[PDB]
């Protein structure tokens, strides 16, 4: 009988509870929600659910088949965490731990002082800065260390807790790199160009020197509170722009030590660009007490 | 959007 | 479709070669083989396979699911772990890291100078019976730490490597202490009473405390290479004789310092005996140098 | 054997 060989990440639908809508995907939806016994010393825990729309394309369910797929071998204290499947009927549930603010993009934008959803605080300080980073980059040094190059990294994927820990996300276009280091893209797909390193753009070779680019990237949408990388431009003037050896500029206002990252991880060559050990390294010494104590750079793992 | 078909 | 949620623990039948027959359980047969590409790195694999007999009872198989569940959850080097399951068809085969020199028990006998299978060494010495018992105690120290109680320790039940490294085996008994820290038996079932604590035979009470118990007959196995406990008396007598305060002699020329660990092991009260990481701690300053390198105990998790 | 049914 089929019982004798059970999936351990199985969980229960009668345990999980939705409440409200976090957000919106290209082919699901994710929804908070409230767990019973799913984690053991936890009663109850604080959930995100995402589920797949019935009308999701092959290509989409393959997508998340990939997504939580990944997701399943991590464990780091700066990438989201999963929690359980629930299969056992439809719809499919993907239960992972809860980010409470939600995307970092969504959750700069809330920052700006005149938004209508502001939460009544200051945009973030160049100490918030550095911490966000270097949790970005600590999370995204475990991924490599695991042999994968995410390809999406963007402020849209990157997620916010309720202490503010920001961990890496969305593992749709993850890739294991374990034997050569590197993905070279087979067919055409959906492409986020805005993050981009010009030989991935190019040749479509992923690797983790192409996923410092995307770093950049990011840094750049924390120092503009999130606004559109090369506005004015189409995707297709953007592609040109960048390999061409064009790069973006520094937001107004920016704090130089953020500026100096960017300047890194925008060289050309990837193989001159740092790696995510390199830009934890740089930052460990103004970090919350805490870092240590959870990070991966600390971590006995990281040998 | 974020993405191009390439 | 059902494709869209696997099990992670999956492996393909095509990539399992059975070699030769290691042994034989109560309800099924575990052989020697080799798996390709089932550890990243490794082309080839060696492996113990693990199959159910076709007419193995309910109760056999609701142990051995039990067993590879609780095997799934466990990653330390002193407990045989689990690579992967094949159930797409029969017969299920639970594949695992093999252990070349088999169980403990069969091993120690083969030492006896007199064995018609002695594979030309002499009988361990002082320095390799504390290494063992280092190994054994850091693998329950593990399994503690987790949370589980074995309730099968013995001699059968610990494999050796091709290295001689010792790893805890056998989980069919085990069980789940997280909320408590004790497991009560309900009904009736087949107890291992030569390795049991009075406690456990008195009230069928598993503890931490009473695996320690087991871990002196162990120890008690080792220095006698594997006789029987109580040979001469039945069960029956064995569990009159133990729950009156009764406990094993000391096998001919015990060294001192093994003697020593039996004494703590043996006590009559529970609470008195010592924990897996204190009998490590006994026993760290004199064990192999790669010892610090692998253990839970000198291991971060260990918290 | 090992066990005894108890
Ligand atoms: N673990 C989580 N906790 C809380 N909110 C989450 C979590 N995961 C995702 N979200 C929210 O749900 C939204 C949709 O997530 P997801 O389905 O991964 O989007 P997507 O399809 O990748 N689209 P986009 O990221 O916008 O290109 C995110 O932008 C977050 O606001
Ligand atoms: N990982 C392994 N590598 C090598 N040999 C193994 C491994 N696991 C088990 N064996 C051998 O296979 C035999 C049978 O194992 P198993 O099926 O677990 O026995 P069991 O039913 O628990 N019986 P017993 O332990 O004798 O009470 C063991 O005694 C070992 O000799
Ligand atoms: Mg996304
Ligand atoms: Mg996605
Ligand atoms: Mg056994
Ligand atoms: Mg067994």
């Amino acid at each position: 009988s089929s019982v004798f060989v059970p999936d351990e990440w199985e969980v229960s639908r009668e345990k999980i509870t939705l409440l409200r809508e976090l957000g919106q995907g290209s082919f699901g939806m994710v929804y908070e929600g409230n767990a019973r016994d799913i984690i053991k010393g936890e009663a109850e825990t604080r959930v995100a659910v995402k589920t797949v729309n019935e009308s999701a394309s092959l290509r989409e369910r393959i997508e998340f088949l990939n997504e939580a797929s990944v997701m399943k071998g991590f464990t780091c204290h700066h990438v989201v965490r999963l929690l359980g499947v629930v299969s056992k009927g439809q719809p499919t549930l993907v239960v992972m731990e809860l980010m409470a603010h939600g995307d970092l993009k969504s959750y700069l934008r809330s920052l700006r002082p005149e938004a209508e959803n502001n939460p009544g605080r200051p945009p973030p300080t160049l100490q918030e800065m550095i911490q966000m980073a270097a949790e970005i980059a600590d999370g995204m040094a475990y991924l490599n260390a695991k042999k994968f190059v995410h390809r999406d990294l963007a402020a849209r994927n990157c997620m916010v807790a309720h202490d503010f820990t920001v961990k890496i996300g969305d593992f749709g276009m993850t890739r294991d790199i374990y034997e050569t280091d590197y993905y070279r893209k087979g067919g055409k797909g959906l492409l986020p160009v805005r993050w981009m390193a010009p030989e991935s753009l190019k040749d479509g070779v992923f690797t983790t020197s192409s996923d410092m680019w995307s770093f950049g990237v990011v840094l750049w949408e924390i120092t503009s509170l999130a606004e559109q990388p090369y506005q004015g431009l189409s995707n297709e003037q953007v592609l040109k722009f960048v390999m061409d050896g064009g790069y973006l500029d520094q937001p107004d206002n920016c704090p130089e030590r953020v500026t100096d990252l960017m300047r890194m991880c925008w060289q050309f060559n990837p193989k001159m660009r740092p790696t995510f050990l390199e830009i934890v390294n740089l930052l460990k010494d103004d970090l919350h007490p805490s870092f240590p104590e959870v990070s991966f750079f600390h971590s006995e793992e990281n040998k | 959007g974020d993405y191009m078909n390439m």
